[PDB]
């Protein structure tokens, strides 16, 4: 399956001159970006992993992407995205996310189901990729 | 005879009838303060009233004054409470209308209780005689009212955070038919459309409980068809769980019973009221709740241009008691809502603060205080052919709600679901690429451009393309940019 | 594919756009059904609007349709839950105004909910851009859901037990000024005018718990001041304690309050919202307390003829959820009050069934299913030397409040209280003994000898004789006898 | 003091020709008329003795006005008050209660208060004839 | 309408047989918690009647043994077992000790089978404060039904049937008692209107007859009963006993 | 083991002239049917795939019969079931519901228990083939 959080999974994947675009769109607002890997796709899984700080100085969209590629050289096969943070009174948050790099193939999730009291159904959702192989070994 | 020598004989206390404006509610010289709460009124005064008197009767009505003089006026600090209209301009383009700006002392009201403020500001003046016609048109609350109120259970800002969601509006849909449904279609309907890829969906504002469906039934339905759905896609889903009941214990009942089974937001009607609403509003922030409010029966007094209350001042009221999202209008779709009108709206809702902007409908410069953004939600009779105008007139922080626009779809409510979202990711990948897509040659044809490579997408449009909703609208502008 | 070959070809759930007046909400030969909703509207469509398919698109968009075909419905029982529009008439005197009659199936609505059967009846409709303008006017409750709620908590027969009073009008007072005064001060107020003759006095409806009074202050200095004038004249006496709040945690706080320090009645403000009005009504009931409802805010939908709900709707809903009193117009104060229409709401309230009067603008024959009678209260801006005209408009059971017309009086609240209870009951007397007593040549006479015996009678007639509040209504009939 | 409870107490006490008007007035209403007698005047004092039967099948109000002056020949000192019962569907109650007569004297009622709970006040009221005189000898 | 006429000397014998319990009267009832639609829904089972059994002995078994015939029932087929009529709490087997055996056979046939199961959990008892606790604690592990005794009385049953809407649970009602009043056709209450009164009460289940079985039952009168309960109207059909539309 | 959800899983597997016996059957009581598959057989998976629109303006018991076989060509290993649906006042809702289709070999089910207060268990019923396998990569 395709895991669909980010802001354009239902695009295809994005070429590296359309994110290069976003990037220039987030830079032009004076977001910061940053880069982030995991292969835990839960959709609970709020931190994957800083790949380093975020760029709150860095001007040029081109030193982004020279990282995002750095990042892609060197991380463990998984997920990838792309993050821009304001950090304007009102907002403090990120603003734009979206997915970078995909695994070849996502077996994705089943649903757990506990009986509860009456009716009530108590649900886990469980990743086939996570219960089966340890952090950096699951794609 | 005691009470014929103590008889108070001054201008001012001597019984009898005097005007308003000599009662003290009228000051042209009047320095409004940073504590005062501001409001601006339209008044149309019957035939031979005079406007600065109609003003000075608003004002005077609405905080300390009766139609006679009262002697025990003596035993308060009178001057401090009576409020003051301080400037009646005429409405542009009008003959007999007024703008009335009066303010009103700090103290006079019940602190985070709006049913307080209210019962002030729209208690009685509107069904007053003298006046032939009365609208609120907007309202300055200031920064030390407001740090009473709670502001928004959770706001834009965490809410996006509670989603993971960041970067295009969020999608939802009303399921349909309005009535009728058993709960176990309405799981279905939930099930379909967020598996095709809808963020949220929601209760009709008027799903509570039926003979057809009671509400139990509907929620643990809907729970088996949002996890289901979150666990085919890896995305955090929902569906808006109507809790509006006849009672405040069930509203409560309703409310803690979605909580126990995990979903992510309720709803609630505006019928329900200002009290029952600030109530849940506290319990949402209290049991990490999303609140969404259906502005159900607003119409019946923000629709005409002479007389009720305007959305905008809705919003403030809204914003203060502490909804998470409110229905704001969508401009294009089948619910009034002139453009310059809904951009103040929405606006009021999620600004730090505003500046004067005639145009827009904002009278008043105001600091929100930090109370939370409110997420305006766009709804009703709209489509994926008009997604260039939405995400123009709209921005970025709104839910899209697309009912007959996803559950219409002929391949079914999946392909409906897809075909708005692909319609809503394409766009805003073009505005951000710098497209001029708001023209009706480029939005449209960037919409075109993606169908060719979505089934749904291309059916949704080659179905819907020529629905358009256009009427004149009521509630307009009185100023041009 | 397999949604290719399954799409619905039918001419009826095909996907698309086709007219309301097609989808099953017009038929102008149905059958009225006795358990069914009714409601009538005035409509006035955006121009080139047909009426017939204006009037489908509300009972549509009221009942189960949206804008676009949905093969949903072929889950329900689809027929059964359509609204059916079934008469629409232009009104009288107009181009391009209808009354449309919509019908509603009983299972439509929750059980005994407002909240409910507003969401469906005022929630969307209103805001339709095909519709210029819209107003309910009447409604038929039918036998069958009326039995679902509980009506007034105590009902005109009760109170009037309660408080061992039968033969005349209560007699009330705001308290005023309307803020400012302190709790001593308020109960100070509270037993002068208890003492001077009043049966009940009130908190303003913008009174509720301030910096320059809190609740409690006001709510234990009112018991000393109400038992003081009980024990002075040996009747039944109260003020209407105000427990309008934010939450309703707050409200029952309040509520619970009076109830513990022996008050007869508590107020609210229609501004809490039906939830809150309805919860407390219950608690009311099962609390022994009547529940005297101020109608803040009303006038904002309910002023102008062209738009809005027509007040004798509310008059149905809030006789619904249960409240004890509701205030209901004078016409000849400073509050809008066509006379016709004002005989109207207080009919509604008052009757065990109503009878179609056109005249009076009630539109359906409506049976009241004995839920209990509830009080209409004339107040704003009347003093006695109007009684003949309050006893003629208004009859028997009702509460005529003097706020300014009691302490505005020159020789004290006593004296401003006493000149109202001696014209009250000198114009009753009158009426009983045959006099023409509504006739200018007549009832201001009985006043006047009267005042011969009562020196405070006297100087009220002497200081207020010549103010009346003569404007054109804008709530007006539309058909004449 | 003057006791007002009843309709037309802060007006001078009825003529017998007033209270006859009355009278008419609730028969031609169809009205039952009854007469009933107390020396506890307590605002909480609901039932009053009652002089006979109401009166339902009685149509002219010389005949009210005959039982009525038979009462205040028969009853010790106190208070008389005339009713005026409206059995009709919807009411069902009282719908007109006046004095006939008092005492000469009513010394009237003091306010009773017991210390509550916080800066609650239990409150009484009592009555200095009914707190004098056993019934039947208070006026 | 029962409460003292079935006394009076001037009638030898009354019998009430039918009622025309009104529309705007019906409203103001809840009905059935669960009703037939949604119960199905529960359990997911369209097409066939649903099937059952009383476990026996009547009384006697211990908690694991009634829990071990639960399981074996339910394995074997069949949707539902019960407890019997009798079965409360006694001194060879007290209840929780029943509840929970029981629970361990449901949950144990419904992963050998992959159906929905359940038992009808006897939760009749002396006192309402009773009657609750034992509801509660069948809520509490998962139970999808509870039965009750209609010798509870209809205060009972009434409560009982608004928490079993509030709380999801289907409630099953055994008319123990009924034949008492309802044999006879000179004198007492015809089941059809007990019939009335209990769907108004808002049982969800409520036993009805079988005609060919070992308890009354003519098949004319039988199918009234099931015409009452089931269907969304009534019109008049003398051979079967409905007397009103 | 054998799924027995459905109504006529004690039965033998269906023919295809049974099928359309049933099929025939519904279609003259007026009722709507639909055909939907699964690969997950836990007995509260409420919603199984729809294949296509529920088949409501069908008139002909082959139509019905097309479907079923279309389902089958192109659906994954594991279930398919045949409703029917009575849209009639009353019942709004499935009345017959049985399987069509079943994998060779289902494993069937394990019975997952936690320890709760007291004696009480935590019951979840867990599928072996769900747990081991993604959606349509289950048999
Ligand atoms: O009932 C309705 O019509 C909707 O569910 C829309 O359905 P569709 O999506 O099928 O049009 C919404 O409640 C309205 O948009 C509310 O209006 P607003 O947002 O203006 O308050
Ligand atoms: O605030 C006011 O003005 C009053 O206290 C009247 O004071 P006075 O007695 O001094 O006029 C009442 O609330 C109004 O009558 C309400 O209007 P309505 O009854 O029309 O709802
Ligand atoms: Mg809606
Ligand atoms: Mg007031
Ligand atoms: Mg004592
Ligand atoms: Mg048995």
């Amino acid at each position: 399956m395709r895991l669909t959080q980010g802001c354009f999974s239902f695009l295809p994947d994005l070429t590296d001159q359309q994110i290069e675009k976003q990037v220039t769109y987030a830079m032009n607002r004076g977001w910061a970006m940053n880069v982030e890997w995991t292969d835990d796709p839960h959709p609970r899984n709020n931190y994957w992993e800083l790949w380093g700080l975020p760029l709150f100085d860095i001007k040029d969209p081109a030193t982004v992407m020279f990282e995002l590629n750095e990042a892609r050289k060197s991380c463990a096969a998984g997920y990838i995205r792309v993050n821009a943070f304001d950090a304007s009174y009102g907002t403090e948050s990120c603003v734009m996310s979206f997915i970078t790099n995909r695994p070849a193939n996502e077996p994705g999730f089943y649903l757990d189901r506990t009986e509860g009291v009456g009716r009530q159904v108590i649900y886990s959702i469980k990743s086939y990729s996570v219960q089966a192989n340890p952090e950096g070994s699951r794609y | 005879s005691v009470s014929e020598r103590t008889r108070i004989k001054s201008d001012r206390y001597e019984s009898g009838v005097i005007p308003y404006a000599k009662m003290g509610y009228w000051d042209a010289a009047y320095s409004v303060k940073d504590t005062d709460v501001l409001a601006l009124f339209r008044i149309t005064p019957q035939p031979g009233v005079d406007p600065v008197e109609a003003a000075a009767a608003v004002a005077g009505e609405s905080s300390t004054a009766t139609w006679t003089v009262v002697w025990t006026d003596l035993l308060t600090a009178c001057e401090r409470y009576r409020a003051k209209a301080y400037r009646v301009d005429p409405v542009p383009n009008s003959t007999d209308v007024y703008f009335a700006f009066i303010a009103y002392e700090c103290d006079l009201f019940e602190e985070a209780s709006l049913s307080n403020l209210t019962a002030s500001i729209i208690g009685n003046v509107f069904g007053f005689k003298a006046i032939s016609a009365l609208r609120l048109e907007d309202m300055r609350i200031p920064h030390s009212y407001l740090k009473t109120f709670q502001g928004p259970a959770t706001g834009i800002i965490v809410e996006r955070e509670r989603l993971n969601k960041y970067g295009t509006p969020l999608l939802g849909a009303t399921v349909k038919p309005k009535l009728g449904l058993s709960g176990k279609n309405y799981g279905r309907v939930v099930y379909e459309g967020l598996k095709g890829g809808l963020d949220f969906l929601k209760d009709d504002e008027n799903i509570n409980s039926q003979p057809f469906m009671r509400w139990r039934e509907r929620f643990l339905n809907c729970l088996e068809g949002i996890n289901r759905a979150a666990a085919a896609t890896g995305e955090v889903k929902g569906s808006y769980l109507n809790i509006t009941a006849a009672t405040m214990e069930e509203v409560y009942k309703r409310a803690e019973y979605a909580k126990a089974i995990g979903s992510v937001v309720v709803m609630i009607d505006l019928v329900m009221g200002y009290t029952a609403i600030q109530s849940i509003a506290y319990w949402a922030r209290e049991n990490d709740m999303l609140l969404h409010l259906h502005r159900a029966g607003n119409s019946t007094y923000a629709r005409q241009k002479n007389h009720g209350i305007n959305f905008r001042v809705i919003c403030k009221w809204m914003r203060m008691s502490g909804v998470d999202h409110i229905h704001a209008g969508t401009v294009v779709g089948k619910l009034e809502g002139d453009p310059l009108m809904i951009k103040g709206f929405y606006d009021v809702l999620r600004l730090t603060e505003l500046e004067v902007n005639l145009p827009f409908g904002i009278f008043f410069e105001m600091d929100w205080a930090s109370l939370r953004r409110c997420m305006p939600v766009a709804s009703g009779g709209i489509h994926c052919g008009q997604m260039h105008q939405l995400i123009h007139y709209l921005g970025d922080d709104v839910v899209l709600q697309f009912g007959g626009g996803t559950i219409g779809h002929p391949d079914g409510i999946q392909a409906g679901a897809t075909a708005n979202r692909v319609a809503l990711e394409a766009m805003v990948l073009a505005r951000n690429e710098g497209a001029d897509y708001f023209n009706n040659q480029v939005g449209p044809q960037i919409l075109r451009d993606a169908a060719k490579t979505c089934g749904p997408l291309q059916t949704a449009l080659d179905l819907w393309k020529d629905i358009s909703f256009n009427y004149t609208s009521t509630d307009t502008a009185d100023f041009a940019e």
